[PDB]
RNA sequence: AGCCUGUGUACCAGGAGGGGAACAACCCAGAGAUAGGUUAAGGUCCCCAAGUGUGGAUUAAGUGUAAUCCUCUGAAGGUGGUCUCGAGCCCUAGACAGCCGGGAGGUGAGCUUAGAAGCAGCUACCCUCUAAGAAAAGCGUAACAGCUUACCGGCCGAGGUU
RNA sequence: UGUCCCAACGUUGGGCCCGGUGAACUGUACAUUCCAGUGCGGAGUCUGGAGACACCCAGGGGGAAGCGAAGACCCUAUGGA
RNA sequence: CGAGUGGCUUGCUACCUCGAUGUCGGUUCCCUCCAUCCUGCCCGUGCAGAAGCGGGCAAGGGUGAGGUUGUUCGCCUAUUAAAGGAGGUCGUGAGCUGGGUUUAGACCGUCGUGAGACAGGUCGGCUGCUAUCUACUGGGUGUGUAGGUGUCUGACAAGA
RNA sequence: CGCCACACGGGGUAAGAGCUGAACGCAUCUAAGCUCGAAACCCACUUGGAAAAGAGACACCGCCGAGGUCCCGCGUACAAG
């Protein structure tokens, strides 16, 4: 519901971890960041092994709880949280200045951060956040 | 490396992105030829498969892309055909094409019919004990043929005694 | 097995002592096991009308006494329910010794038998005098 | 060697707490197939009796024979589909878009709601039709409520409100089908949805038993033999191993038992009538007399007499419908005795 | 007894028989096989099995490997074939086992083993260019019965 | 054996501070207070100060991102996964592979045998036609038949093989 | 013959709520924890993550290597009886 | 003969604990592992079939009742699709039991001059506590989001 | 101890059966691509769930009065609440 982002990032065909790293860095510097097209973000490697890791995180848990996200929305948001001292005042402030969206809710197109782009014509071993979510059982709402 | 394939006169090939479409009097076929650093393109009356890399893995796929394309050329012109013969001993096997699938009844005397769905725009013509599978896409035709045969597979008993089933008689 | 045609509340367990309703020479039978049955932890295996059971002869002629045989429960004190809702119960608990083919070992049956049992075990029925 | 044994009770109906709404809320609906139609209805439980039926099953050796079948009698008077709510599909799932209400309201709907005095039924309809044009429209549901007043045996006059999905046919067609119902006054009956012989899923809030121990609540054994005389009779052996050093939520413990929502699948509707054919001599115990629109459900239904029960076309039937079972007898014998 | 117990050279040399009694006999049947009345010089091909790691090899292993090696040569060239193979190492190192806790643990004598430095020739065969691939296959079987990895090095033999 | 028992030495014990996730003795370092500066070990995508540094190569397994270690496993054995370097031989007088064509006569060798004709066994293993073609390498047959290998030719056209 | 299959219903006194009366055990500190790891090798407190809005009522006792006793077993003392 | 994995058995060590961390077996209740006994799907066969035998994927579910014995294990019986094995302080005594082990009484055999002993047998022989914190099962009051009523959404979470 | 109810079907895979197909003119289920295939995985189904801090959505009512509390008669509820 209206996020006054100083920066809009387009994660389409972009390495999740690299975007997450630059976005955490910016948020700590006081930047309000909106990540867009999360379902199209990308993660390199062998799909079967990547999926096993995310499924294991979903299976983990107990009474204390280990609520791990299944939507690309949350997967990405969590990836960013792991790069922020979210339990410290300044860390939670930065984290709360970041939001991830399925598709692009803004009129502006997002910018592609330098060094985060993946070239499909040069890579075949990678998966899409959206593909991971579907495999995990998420409701493809995007 | 690079390989150039002169496209037949009966044929005309178009292509956008990683998809290549080949059309002829026998129909059309569209495929995706996506591999790291291998560029496929239609340069005039020729299709070009090239790459700056020449390692074993890259050379492997280039040779694979060539055959796929030459096969498409053949399919849209001469077409592809597999021949099959239905054999059975005790129980007469009823083989019919119903809708987009081929149904087999009374196989080994079973009450429940076995069936498989034909792939693509593949055509399955049956004449007595003979079956002919044909079409422009070797992938779909080859699979449909294979599917029919697999459809009468048996793991429970000795095959040397129970040989009923439809078998690929001729391969293109 | 073939549907019995009635709902049964098993009135017998492993170890129960019952009447042998025939002329085989066995007078009392001890239930040892129930055909096709599998229970759960701590549950005493149970049997009732219509069940085929393995038994050992407790009372009777020396030759029958102690032999481990197969039988069929024909009567039981605990009620059973028929399709029309009515409950049916007998004066005692009884079974009939039977062979591998489910044919009665004896020549005559003693006392009534439930129709349901008669239906399931025909040759046993074609030996009964009274079918209730 | 410590024999195996399944655990005590199911872990799929937890937590075993007191239900939030005494009025049941379906968490799933039938698929879209036939013509548009409201996918559910509701009534009030009266009690039980039995009936003699002619065996319907074509695969039953008893086909065509008398058969006594237990039945629960539910009073199902007409309800009022008072509004039509539209849902739009969003990145976060379905969300209420708007609602189309009516003018004619039951005299006591104001015991629960702040009945509308000023509303724009066309602006709402407009926004809905545009949502469809845009292709963002999610399922269509009717806001529905009961008319307790029509049921004397139930003290309550305050209507019970529940949302019920409308499925079937094309959205455009069922959307128009929905507006049709609502606009009238929303009055619809059990007849308009179900036919005797079909299978329905019944949902309701079970009878409350307050706090109960593990034996009753989870079905754990009582202590046995000598272990039953030392000071522990109805307490489980232990809360868990030394490690993990905590009590898992999976060990059976005391707590709220009953007054939980349950959805019972595949209940065959034996008959849908009106009048007092099923009422019992002396009156249903702790309820009263039936003489009005009613439904006979095969077997049991969750909840005590007077509770609101909801019907929905079975979402996972195991058998094909054998319409209008022949009923040769309906017991009216006193339930006291 | 597992070889893990003795394969390493983690103890003093223990060979002096004037101070050791009860030493078990070696299970090694022969150290010179094939035609021992002939010289190794009389052959065009010479192939050796070289141990790649320094280790101790119990006499029980020398016999198993040697046996399975020569056994193949006999089955391929004949009980009189024109070849000769040598096991050049002898099990001089006496081994113990402490078979009463750790008190007075000096073990009782239980066997013998040969110490072999990495790069050394354990076995060496001499054959004709014909049977060259047969001697190579005999060694493949031999090194499968001794602790370390080995090299099958061809000495005189330029018939590649 | 994070075992027992020697020996020399430095350390902990009785040694801060920096690094090593945490961590008596591993690394830097021996330290009055306070202050500015520059380094050490170690590190520079984010968490966390410093590179999403440069030239180049390899890896597709998430191998790996783990100096030392009770703490970090990974073995004998195997691998036409892939990259790189070398040696021998063959090749536009056409190599390697594939496909097409030929694979023939004396004579079904002799012997053995009722019979054996490439192909049970034994011995021999020769010469005509010719561009080739065994007294036959593997199936196949009761024995024949039949099917291929050797060997020669053709189509093809560039590296191939060890 | 309810010891058991297999548990049910009931009775009296407690338990629960209210008035009055009104102790003791125990207490280095801090303390909402969970999963792993580390550590004198059996951690709510160290490390990494995960989870965690505060308070209160009832409960059965998983953990605090729970409370209660300077281990009775074993060894040692140029101890005792 | 050679190379390994595990940490269920046994041994070894003496690192932790002697101002006490209660023993074996059983029981009750919960979670887990797979080196799979059954069930699902497969491959081979000295696979005609039926059935065996061996092998592969696979831990969702199941793996029960009884006779001797304190027993674990095991021997045995009838059933069964099968009646698998193991970890959780050899899970589980501020849960139960107390048959066994393991005090004080007593007997037998053996040993000892004797008192007395035995890693032999045997009869009898006591199980404390009102939960502070934490954990969980259920039930409330408040604050936050920020006037009210009714209806929903579904991130997550549990299931066999 | 009695009575009622507790799928069918999709999707993706393992072992495995195959298709097209190079590297290596052939062959090859695999290297890229694909068709199938387990009681197992995901969905289907049931239960909880605005404290999901991005702390949610809709409609109507109301701000001099909508709604609510106390009070009273009671239970489909309940140890207090
Ligand atoms: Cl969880
Ligand atoms: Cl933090
Ligand atoms: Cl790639
Ligand atoms: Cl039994
Ligand atoms: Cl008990
Ligand atoms: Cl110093
Ligand atoms: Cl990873
Ligand atoms: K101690
Ligand atoms: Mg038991
Ligand atoms: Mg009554
Ligand atoms: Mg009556
Ligand atoms: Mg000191
Ligand atoms: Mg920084
Ligand atoms: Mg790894
Ligand atoms: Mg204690
Ligand atoms: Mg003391
Ligand atoms: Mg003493
Ligand atoms: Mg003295
Ligand atoms: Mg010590
Ligand atoms: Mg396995
Ligand atoms: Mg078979
Ligand atoms: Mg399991
Ligand atoms: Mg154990
Ligand atoms: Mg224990
Ligand atoms: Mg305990
Ligand atoms: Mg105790
Ligand atoms: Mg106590
Ligand atoms: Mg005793
Ligand atoms: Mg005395
Ligand atoms: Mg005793
Ligand atoms: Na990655
Ligand atoms: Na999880
Ligand atoms: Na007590
Ligand atoms: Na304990
Ligand atoms: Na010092
Ligand atoms: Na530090
Ligand atoms: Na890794
Ligand atoms: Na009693
Ligand atoms: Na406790
Ligand atoms: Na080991
Ligand atoms: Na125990
Ligand atoms: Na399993
Ligand atoms: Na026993
Ligand atoms: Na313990
Ligand atoms: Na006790
Ligand atoms: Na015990
Ligand atoms: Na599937
Ligand atoms: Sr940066
Ligand atoms: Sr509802
Ligand atoms: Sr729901
Ligand atoms: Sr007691
Ligand atoms: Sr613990
Ligand atoms: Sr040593
Ligand atoms: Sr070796
Ligand atoms: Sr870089
Ligand atoms: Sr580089
Ligand atoms: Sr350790
Ligand atoms: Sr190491
Ligand atoms: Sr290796
Ligand atoms: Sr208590
Ligand atoms: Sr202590
Ligand atoms: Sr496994
Ligand atoms: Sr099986
Ligand atoms: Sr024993
Ligand atoms: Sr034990
Ligand atoms: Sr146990
Ligand atoms: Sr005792
Ligand atoms: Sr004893
Ligand atoms: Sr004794
Ligand atoms: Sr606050
Ligand atoms: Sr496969
Ligand atoms: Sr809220």
């Amino acid at each position: 519901a209206e996020f006054d982002a100083d920066v809009i990032v387009d994660a389409r065909d972009c390495i999740m971890g690299r975007v997450a790293s630059q976005v955490a860095e910016q948020a700590l510097d006081g930047e309000t960041v909106a990540v867009v097209n999360a379902e199209r973000a990308v993660i390199t490697g062998r799909e079967e092994q990547i999926v096993e890791k995310y499924e294991k995180r979903v299976d983990i848990g107990n009474d204390n709880g280990y609520f791990y996200p299944k939507r690309p929305d949350g997967i990405f948001k969590r990836t960013i949280r792991g790069m922020l001292p979210h339990k410290k005042q300044r860390g939670r402030e930065a984290f709360e200045s970041v939001r991830v969206y399925l598709g692009n809710p803004y009129d502006e197109d997002g910018e592609v951060l330098d060094g985060t782009s993946l070239d499909r014509l040069s890579n075949i071993k990678f998966v899409t956040l959206g593909e991971i979510s579907e495999t995990l059982g998420a409701n493809k709402t995007w | 490396p690079r390989v150039e394939l002169e496209i037949p006169e009966d044929v005309d090939a178009e292509q956008d992105h990683l998809d290549i479409t080949v059309e002829g009097d026998n129909g059309s076929v569209t495929r995706r030829l996506w591999y790291p650093d291998i560029d496929v393109s239609v340069d005039g009356d020729t299709v070009v498969i090239e790459s700056d890399e020449d390692n074993a893995k890259t050379m492997s796929t280039i040779g694979t892309f060539q055959s796929h394309i030459e096969n498409m050329f053949h399919g849209v012109t001469e077409g592809w055909e597999y021949g099959m013969e239905v054999f059975y001993s005790h129980f007469p096997m009823q083989v019919n094409v119903e809708g987009d699938e081929v149904v087999i009844e009374n196989f080994l005397g079973e009450k429940a019919p076995r069936r498989t769905t034909i792939h693509g725009d593949t055509d399955v013509e049956i004449d007595g004990e003979e079956l002919t599978v044909s079409g422009p896409d070797i992938e779909a035709v080859g699979q449909t043929a294979a599917d029919i045969e697999q459809l009468t597979r048996i793991n429970d008993k000795d095959v040397r005694v129970f040989q009923d089933g439809v078998y690929i008689t001729r391969k293109p | 097995m073939e549907a019995l045609g009635a709902d049964v509340t098993q009135g017998l367990e492993k170890g129960s002592l019952i009447t042998c309703a025939d002329n085989t020479g066995a007078r009392e039978l001890k239930v040892i096991s129930v055909h096709g049955y599998s229970g759960t932890k701590n549950r005493l295996p149970k049997a009732g009308l219509g069940d085929k059971i393995t038994v050992s002869v407790t009372k009777g002629t020396p030759e029958m006494r102690r032999q481990v045989l197969e039988a069929v429960v024909v009567r039981q004190r605990k009620p059973i329910r028929r399709p029309d809702g009515t409950r049916v119960k007998f004066e005692d608990n009884a079974a009939v010794i039977v062979d591998e083919n489910e044919d009665p070992r004896g020549t005559e049956l003693k006392g009534p038998i439930a129709r349901e049992v008669a239906q399931r075990f025909g040759s046993v029925a074609s030996a009964a005098t009274m079918i209730v | 060697p410590q024999p195996s044994r399944p655990r005590k009770g199911s872990l799929g109906f937890g937590p075993r707490k007191r239900s939030t709404s005494e009025t049941p809320r379906f968490n799933s609906w039938p698929s879209d197939d036939g013509q548009p139609g409201v996918q559910g209805f509701a009534g009030y439980k009266a009690g039980m009796t039995h009936v003699v039926l002619v065996n319907d099953e074509p695969n039953s050796p008893r086909e065509g024979m008398e058969e006594t079948v237990p039945v629960t009698v539910i009073e199902t008077p007409p309800m009022r589909a008072v509004a039509l709510r539209a849902y739009e599909d969003t990145p976060y799932g379905q969300r209420p878009l708007t609602e189309v209400w009516t003018d004619e309201f039951h005299s006591e709907l104001d015991r629960t709601l702040d009945v509308p005095e000023d509303h724009d039924p066309d602006a709402a309809e407009e926004q809905i039709r545009d949502a469809h044009e845009a292709g963002d429209l999610g399922d269509l549901r009717l806001i529905t409520h009961t008319v307790p007043d029509a049921v004397p045996s139930v003290p309550k006059k305050k209507p019970d409100v529940m949302e019920t999905r409308v499925g079937g046919g094309s959205v455009s067609d069922r959307l128009d089908h929905a507006l049709d119902i609502v606009e009238d006054g929303g009055e619809h009956a059990m007849n308009d949805i179900f036919r005797a012989g079909e299978y329905a899923d019944v949902a309701g809030v079970t009878k409350g038993k307050g706090t109960q121990g593990p034996v009753k609540r989870w079905g754990v054994q009582k202590r046995k033999g000598k272990h039953a005389r030392q000071g522990w009779r109805r307490r489980i052996g232990n809360l868990g191993p030394w490690n993990p050093s905590r009590v898992r939520s999976t060990v059976p413990q005391q707590g709220q038992t009953g007054y939980h929502q349950r959805t019972e699948l595949n209940k065959r509707l034996i008959d849908i009538g009106e009048g007092d054919e099923p009422t019992v001599d002396g009156g249903f115990v702790n309820y009263g007399e039936v003489d009005g629109p009613y439904t006979l459900v095969k077997g049991s239904v969750p909840g005590p007499d007077k509770r609101l029960v909801r019907f929905r076309p079975a979402v996972r039937p195991n058998d094909q419908p054998r319409l209008d079972p022949e009923v040769r007898y309906v017991s009216n014998e006193s339930n006291q005795g | 007894k597992p070889a893990s117990m003795y394969r390493d050279i983690d103890k003093p040399a223990y060979t002096r028989r004037e101070y050791i009694t009860g030493i078990p006999g070696s299970k090694i049947a022969q150290h010179k096989m094939g035609r021992k009345q002939k010289d190794a010089d009389d052959y065009p091909v010479q192939i050796s099995l070289i141990v790649e790691e320094t280790v101790q090899l119990r006499h029980g292993s020398l016999e198993a490997s040697r046996l399975s090696a020569n056994r193949h040569l006999i089955k391929e060239l004949g009980e009189e074939g024109d070849y000769k193979m040598t096991l050049r190492k002898f099990p001089h190192q006496v081994l113990r086992e402490n078979k009463d806790g750790m008190r007075a643990a000096f073990g009782k004598i239980v066997g013998t083993a040969a110490r072999v430095q990495a790069g050394e020739q354990l076995f060496t065969a001499y054959c004709n260019v014909e049977d060259a691939e047969h001697v190579k296959e005999a060694f493949r079987r031999a090194y499968n019965k001794i602790t370390p990895s080995c090299r099958i090095d061809s000495s005189p033999a330029g018939n590649a």
